[PDB]
RNA sequence: GAGUGCGUGCAAUAAGUUUGCUUUUCUGUUAUAAGUAAGUAGACAUAUAGGUUUAGAUGUUAUAAUAGGAUCCUUCGUAUG
RNA sequence: GUCCAAAUACUUGACACAUGCUAAUCGAACGUUUAAUUUUGGCUCUUAAUUAAAAGUGGUGUACAGGUGAGUAUAAUAUUUUUUCGCUUAACUUAAAGUGAAGGCAAAUCCUUCAUAUUGCAAAAGGAUAUCUAUAUCCGCUUUAAGAGGAUGAGAAAAGUUUCAGAGAUAGGUAGUUGUUAAGGUCAUGGCUUAACAAGCCAAUAAUUCUCUUAGUCGAAGCUGAAAAGGCUGAUCGACCACAUUGGGAAUGAAAAAAUCC
């Protein structure tokens, strides 16, 4: 009820080619295919385009062929995630760390949001019970004196 | 809008002292800016305001305001207004009550509620009634508000003793009944009167101070002592005119009064208990002071509505006589001797003089 | 279909209504020769007479169809004027043992408030007892205690068109300006002589 | 403030009216939420009818006008008028009888 | 209005004018988004229709 | 030789303005201090009276801490050279 | 060169301007004054009022309408389509609840503060008209839940679109800048924010920056061609941008969106 789940929907898949790797944790320049139409000339031109890829376990290398998934951001200019490998480079496949599923990745994000929330609630009732305590000690203070001055005039009149 | 006030007559030294001290600290720094009165009582100004202090285009000759302890310098508005107030006795004293009562107005000093019963009483003794109608009039710029029930009653009984010190006179009683409707005129329309002291105590009496039986009975009083004289045409007009307002009043004073009920048990007993709320009145001193013209008004009442033929205003008026003066006889057992109470009912009811 | 209404004790004539409407147009007064002209010439018809400018002629319209609904103005309801003067009194009653409902009533001169009965009494709309003795409502000059009057005067129910109070919003900085020039060049003028 | 109101189209003394849905505080003739209907002042006759009596042709979505009259729109006093012949709104004024 | 759902009457002549105004846009929000509604029904079912 | 509504460097700079090992100041609560000026409470007594007297529960005044907002200085800054 | 209707009418010096007008309105927000009118008091002066005009204080509106094309050279947190959303204390619709106490100015529905408002923080303003032989209405104010509207949040995600003036020069640009871990923030997303590490990210044919010349932009809106994603114009029409002598700036406000203000 309190707790929001991704939306875990699928994408279309590309094909692409690592073009650089191991400059940054967790992420791989990918080199996809693409075409533009120009108007003027009625004519379609290639604009292949090339994305910050989101490689979690470290499983690729400058050269291997992937297939990416858009709609996974993990950062300002990252949209796109590692699906599967389709040629790898320099070494078999067995020879590198999983690449975890789409499913596990997205249970990551609700746990890690979850738990998130669960800290909030946390801090706010601790935040507000650790408050009052405060408050309800000027009561104290402020009870007292009015008890000990309003029973000072009611024991001068019975 | 008003002249700024100013005390130029005070017979005695002491009076002087006493408005000069309420006038240079209390009333004149209502007359500034108020950014400039914030500055008079800083500590942090103290040293600039003696180089250069504030001054005050009054009337020519300026003032002088330096820095002003406010916890040492200044003085008790009460105690000094008591000083003076003792102090005057001459007429040219008195006047400055309108300007006193004035700067205490601007200075929003809540004065004592009893204070006002007190001017009214040692201004009136010496032959000042004006004065009070004066301020009673204007109340916009005083201050001086009908808001006690004591001082509206203190109020209608100097202005009977007036007409009665004359054997009330026709002169003298018109002028009477002419102060006492303008002041049962300012408690109802007028709305200076009205405060949240007075809706209190009219809550504890069910009757507001203008539809009150013991103000109502000091009207019925000289409308009495008119038909009494006549009952040359043109001031005939006059007595079968004032026929009609007896008769008017008699029978407004009939209904609101309850049966049998005296005046420590027309308001609810409620009301006796607090002493800021109609308290004056269970000392018998101070009953028989507003118990001596109220009964003598009913008595003469009675006896001229009887000559016209009314038998029911007749025995029903005699029915509070009778009440009234049961409890009044009570009081004159009980007061103590010499009192201003034993002596003034001795001189109205008993007749002694 | 024009119908004309009878004409009321407080605007007995043409050259009162006129008077009391306002905007200029007690001129035109004689162009009217009786009580049912105004109330039954037309537009044109009162184009031709001379009726100007057409901002007055639309005026006298509204105002002609507001008196055939009773609409009037202010003592407009009024019974006892005498020669385009009425007077006001105050009617006590008695709602309560404690209370006093006061009515500003239009009586005759002479006679008096309690003397009067119901049928005869009316209540002045639009004027109420402020205290005990005060008549209060627009146009309501005192004579005594309790009494007032209502003279006819002229625009008593005109609709005032707005003015501007020193050239509008927009020339106020400037028409001040100017004038303080001209100002300052005649005391200064003096100066020289 | 929405308003449904008439929008004057047309030539020197050819007046005709354009029923719109637009803000108050805009122009006039400024391009509109929506165009509700069209109305013509100058009533005209049947072709082939001598009895000489005039209508006033008005094109007006009904369905549309009354989304908008309750959501808070305000028509002006000549809209006001025609959505009454029609049966949407009571009269604002009425001839008086006495 | 709470005095209008326990059968009271009008208390002042501008209730009564309130009461009639504030129906009167209860009417036309019902009839007009029904009005609409059907429109876009028949709308979307023309075009899904023809382009089948 | 004449002109410049152009760009730019330094100096200077009104309104305005970043920052703080600045300078005053107001307000807000928090904890105290006072009860003389005010204001709010209680006790006793007086009588053509309304006086004496203690008290801080709201509130007033003062200090301290603390939060925040205006001033001064600082930095930047049209004109201008 | 006879008559009539409609439609257009400073394309140049955003050159300088005589004169009258384009934003005013509410007395059912408020008192100040001046006049008469009526009341006091003391014997013309002096109190308390009523009334009418004239200046104002306040509330709302000048953020709309209308005018102009000087400046301005663009790819932008720009824009459509689908999915998912968020905000909105003024005004417009529906309803509910609350509308009490002081001080300052001459007074106020103006300012300052307070009590109360599911728990705990957090509001308000009064005015006016009838009835009776105090009661109930009317116009407001504050708060709250919705509808509509909106110039709304950088909304977000996926897939797309935008003919970007002409000439010359410039190879670097970016520093929360790019990514990871952790935490906060957010309806959600994003260095959005921060700590600690890593040295990345965009570009290489001009990304970026600089100088000069010229220009308001667009639309079957106008003209034109048989036609081209045609060409030209950017008057009247509608949408958008900028400006109000030139330059340099801020606040108020729901929102600058002013011919305002400094
Ligand atoms: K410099
Ligand atoms: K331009
Ligand atoms: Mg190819
Ligand atoms: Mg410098
Ligand atoms: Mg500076
Ligand atoms: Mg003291
Ligand atoms: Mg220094
Ligand atoms: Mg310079
Ligand atoms: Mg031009
Ligand atoms: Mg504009
Ligand atoms: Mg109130
Ligand atoms: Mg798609
Ligand atoms: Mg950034
Ligand atoms: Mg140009
Ligand atoms: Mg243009």
């Amino acid at each position: 009820a309190a707790a929001t789940k991704v939306s875990r929907k699928m994408f279309r898949e590309l094909h692409g080619v690592v073009v650089t790797s191991g400059l940054i944790d967790k992420t791989v320049k990918v080199r996809v295919g693409g075409q533009k139409f120009n108007k003027f000339l009625q004519k379609h031109f290639d604009d292949p385009k090339q994305y910050l890829v989101h490689d979690p376990n470290n499983s690729l290398r400058a050269g291997d062929v992937v297939a990416i998934m858009p709609g996974f951001i993990t950062s300002k200019s990252k949209r796109h995630v590692v699906k599967h490998i389709i040629a790898p480079a320099g070494t078999p496949i067995e020879e590198r760390p999983p690449i975890p599923s789409l499913d596990e990745l997205w249970d990551a994000k609700d746990a890690a949001k979850a738990a998130k929330k669960e800290r909030k609630v946390l801090r706010e009732k601790m935040q507000a019970a650790e408050e009052a305590i405060e408050l309800a000690e000027r009561m104290a203070r402020h009870a007292v004196r009015e008890i000990a001055m309003r029973e000072k005039i009611i024991s001068l009149q019975k | 809008t008003y002249p700024v006030v100013s005390f130029n007559k005070t017979s005695s030294p002491e009076l002087k002292e006493a408005l000069e001290t309420l006038r240079e600290k209390v009333i004149l720094p209502t007359y500034l800016p108020p950014e400039l009165r914030q500055k008079i009582f800083n500590k942090k100004y103290e040293k600039e305001l003696a180089h250069d202090p504030v001054t005050i285009q009054i009337d020519g000759q300026p003032q002088r305001f330096s820095y002003i302890n406010m916890l040492t310098d200044m003085p008790n508005t009460p105690k000094n207004i008591r000083a003076a107030l003792l102090s005057m006795k001459n007429g040219g004293d008195f006047a400055n009550l309108s300007g006193l009562l004035e700067g205490m107005h601007r200075a929003n000093r809540k004065l004592p509620y009893w204070l006002s019963a007190q001017i009214v009483r040692k201004a009136c003794k010496a032959g000042h009634l004006q004065l009070i109608l004066n301020m009673v009039r204007d109340v916009k710029r005083t201050g001086f508000t009908l808001e006690r029930h004591e001082t509206v009653n203190e109020l209608l009984f100097w202005i009977q003793r007036f007409a009665w010190k004359s054997d009330y006179s026709e002169p003298e009683t018109r002028k009477a009944l002419r102060e006492v409707q303008e002041i049962l005129d300012a408690l109802e329309g007028d709305e200076r009167h009205m405060s949240k002291d007075r809706k209190r105590q009219q809550a504890l009496t069910r009757f507001p101070y203008h539809r009150d039986p013991q103000f109502l009975a000091a009207r019925l009083n000289l409308t009495a002592e008119l038909a009494a004289r006549r009952a040359t045409s043109e001031q005939q007009l006059n007595s079968a005119n004032d026929v009609k307002n007896l008769v008017k009043y008699a029978e407004q004073l009939v209904r609101l009064w309850p049966a049998d009920k005296a005046l420590l048990d027309m308001y609810t007993d409620e009301a006796y208990v607090a002493r800021v709320d109609l308290r004056y009145l269970i000392k018998p001193q101070v009953h028989l002071r507003y118990a001596s013209f109220t009964l003598q008004a009913l008595k003469n009442a009675a006896k001229i509505v009887g000559q016209l033929g009314h038998g029911p205003l007749a025995a029903q008026l005699i029915n509070r006589a009778a009440a009234v003066e049961a409890e009044s006889q009570l009081a004159y057992a009980k007061v103590d001797d010499g009192m201003a109470g034993q002596k003034i009912y001795e001189m109205v009811v008993g007749g002694k003089k | 279909l024009p119908l004309i209404p009878k004409p009321t004790p407080f605007v007995p004539d043409v050259p009162t209504f006129l008077t009391l409407i306002g905007r200029d147009l007690k001129q035109h007064a004689d162009k009217f020769p009786t009580w049912e002209a105004l109330f039954t010439l037309t537009t044109d018809q009162l184009r031709e007479l001379g009726v100007e400018p057409p901002r007055a002629r639309r005026y006298l319209l509204r105002w002609r169809q507001r008196f055939r609904e009773g609409k009037f103005g202010i003592g407009g309801d009024l019974k006892h004027v005498e020669n385009g003067v009425a007077y006001l009194k105050i009617h006590e009653k008695e709602a309560s043992p404690t209370r006093t409902s006061r009515r500003v009533v239009n009586v005759p001169a002479n006679q008096h408030v309690e003397e009067v009965s119901e049928g005869e009494r009316v209540k002045v709309k639009g004027y109420k007892v402020k205290g005990v003795s005060t008549i209060v409502g627009p146009y309501a000059l005192p004579v005594q205690k309790g009494v007032a009057k209502l003279a006819v005067t002229e625009g008593m129910w005109e609709d005032k068109r707005g003015h501007k109070v020193d050239g509008g919003e927009r020339r106020r900085a400037e028409v001040r300006f100017k004038r303080g020039v001209a100002e300052r060049k005649a005391l200064r003028e003096k100066m020289g002589f | 403030v929405l308003k449904l109101r008439l929008a004057r189209f047309g030539r020197t003394n050819a007046p005709f009216y354009n029923i719109v849905v637009a803000h108050a505080r805009t122009a006039r003739n400024s391009k509109p939420l929506e165009v509700i209907g069209t109305y013509d002042p100058v009533p005209k006759k049947d072709t082939y009818d001598t009895t000489g009596k005039l209508h006033k042709d008005i094109k007006l979505d009904v369905t549309r006008a009354k989304y908008w009259i309750g959501v808070g729109a305000q028509p002006t006093d000549t809209v006001w008028r025609l959505l009454s012949l029609v049966g949407i709104l009571d009269p604002k004024y009425k001839k008086p009888q006495p | 209005s709470a005095a209008e759902l326990a059968g009271l009457p009008p208390k002042s002549k501008q209730e009564s004018w309130r009461r009639k105004m504030a129906e009167a846009r209860r009417q036309s929000l019902e009839a007009g988004l029904q009005g609409l509604w059907q429109r876009k029904v028949k709308r979307d079912q023309k075009q899904a229709k023809e382009s089948k």
